[PDB]
């Protein structure tokens, strides 16, 4: 399906959440440097 | 955009479906639009004739509902009809089926009004498309 | 997470999700973001499905608007920069409104910016498609201080006019450096709107008394001048803001009508 393809493109197996391969440079940064949206969880439906 | 469509109308001669629409009063869960959207999803997923059935219908209707309806409760009422008596813990693997259907259509649930009206432009004589709500 | 691209020189981000069913807000966020490709809107590159966990893929902007507004209380923001940001927001919002989209959340943390002088919309989680007629709508919609009056009172089948208001509440924020209507709660925040913008009436609004939450026990306030409440703005700025925020949703200026406003004569891209 598409997760092996997404793996192909995004240079990652989604896997451990932090491996890498090449052709993209993947980091792991501190949450504090991100503009609040990217580590923002979903919202309660209530 | 395709002229066959006949395998899709076959579902509405079914019993559980007919009684499901009879259950629907103000067309809250199944609108003439939502029943068009449930077809658009059938096209997008490229279902075979073997692939249109009870579960694959309700599963699309639930998706159209969660997308186009801000009322988050009424759409639950589909569960007893689809899954039989105990859906109670049997609804989640239904939800994952919805997510899989969403995976199949390449994530575009959104269907424009004009596109909705264009798929009912085929055989307007059909009863489904005379069901509409107001206020 | 985060990312970097050695080729094409771009940067993206992950934002995972992850237990009995996929959230109804995420479906809307993703399904809408896949139908919207705009330079002034944050994009959605790819979406996966793996068992317990779901990751998204987002174009990574460097910061949001709050932390940039929190970046300077001391100094301000250059008026051309504000004009650029607002023109941009109005453009992307014109792309949203005009085709099958209502955001129904606008706040600076949902507005991302970069170093190249661009600003884009984010968080369509509460957004939906208004194209299909006779739908259902929750009237708890945007977040807190940025709420439109008509939705603050009872209103059914609210149109695109609810986003514009928020932008107004954003507009003033980029000017006075502070929040416009720092409401402590519902009502409250409404009476703050009544304090700054004045108490409504049937001269201003056709159906104001016919709104369900409305009761004529409301204290009567006059309309404060836009020199006092937002001094740094020029006459063009006040001219835009005035018709940008008004109690009548039927009057309230659309996005396409905003882009041509005389305030934008000086628009630039710093």
């Amino acid at each position: 399906d598409m997760e092996e393809a997404s793996q192909r493109k995004w240079n990652f197996d989604f896997q451990n959440h932090k491996p890498l391969e090449g052709k993209y440079e993947w980091q792991e940064v501190e949450k504090g440097s991100l503009p609040e949206f990217y580590y923002r969880p979903p919202r309660p439906p209530k | 955009q395709r002229q066959d469509m006949t395998a899709f109308f076959k579902l509405f001669d079914d019993d559980l479906i007919q009684d499901f629409l009879w259950m629907d009063c103000c067309c809250k869960i199944a609108d003439k639009y939502l029943l068009a959207m449930t077809f658009v999803y059938f096209k997008r997923a490229k279902f075979t004739i073997s692939e249109h059935t009870r579960i694959n219908f309700f599963i699309a209707l639930y998706l159209a509902n969660t997308v186009e309806e801000d009322e988050e409760e009424t759409k639950y009422e589909i569960f007893p009809w689809a899954l039989g008596k105990n859906w109670r813990k049997l609804f989640p693997n239904f939800l994952k089926l919805r997510d899989q259907l969403w995976d199949r259509i390449d994530y575009r649930a959104i269907v424009s009004r004009r596109c909705c009206e264009e798929v009912m432009a085929i055989a307007p004589t059909h009863y489904i498309w005379q069901r509409e709500r107001s206020v | 997470y985060k990312a970097r691209n050695k080729l094409t020189g771009e940067v993206v981000a992950l934002k995972k999700i992850r237990t009995e069913g996929v959230p109804s807000t995420a479906i809307r966020e993703i399904s809408l973001l896949k139908e919207l490709n705009h330079p002034n809107i944050v994009k959605l590159l790819d979406v996966i499905h793996t068992e317990n966990k779901l990751y998204l893929v987002f174009e990574f902007l460097h910061q949001d608007l709050k932390k940039f507004m929190d970046a300077s209380a001391l100094t301000g923001i250059p008026l051309p920069l504000i004009k650029s940001y607002l023109f941009q927001l109005l453009q992307g919002l014109a792309f949203c409104h005009s085709h099958r989209v209502l955001h129904r959340d606008l706040k600076p943390q949902n507005l991302l910016i970069n170093t190249e002088g661009a600003i884009k919309l984010a968080d369509f989680g509460l957004a939906r498609a208004f194209g299909v007629p006779v739908r259902t709508y929750t009237h708890e919609v945007v977040t807190l201080w940025y709420r439109a009056p008509e939705i603050l009172l009872g209103c059914k089948y609210y149109s695109t006019a609810v986003d514009i208001w928020s932008l107004g509440c954003i507009f003033a924020e980029m000017v006075t450096r502070r929040a416009l209507f720092p409401g402590d709660s519902e009502i409250d925040q409404l009476f703050r709107i009544f304090r700054t913008l004045g108490t409504p009436d049937e001269v201003v609004w056709p159906g104001v008394t016919s709104m369900p939450d409305y009761k004529p026990s409301f204290p009567k306030w006059a309309r404060q001048d836009f020199s006092k409440v937002v001094p740094p703005l020029d006459e063009d700025g006040r001219s835009l803001l005035s018709q940008m925020l008004h109690y009548d949703p039927n009057k309230r200026i659309s996005a396409k009508a905003a882009l041509a406003h005389p305030f934008f004569q000086d628009v630039t891209k710093p």
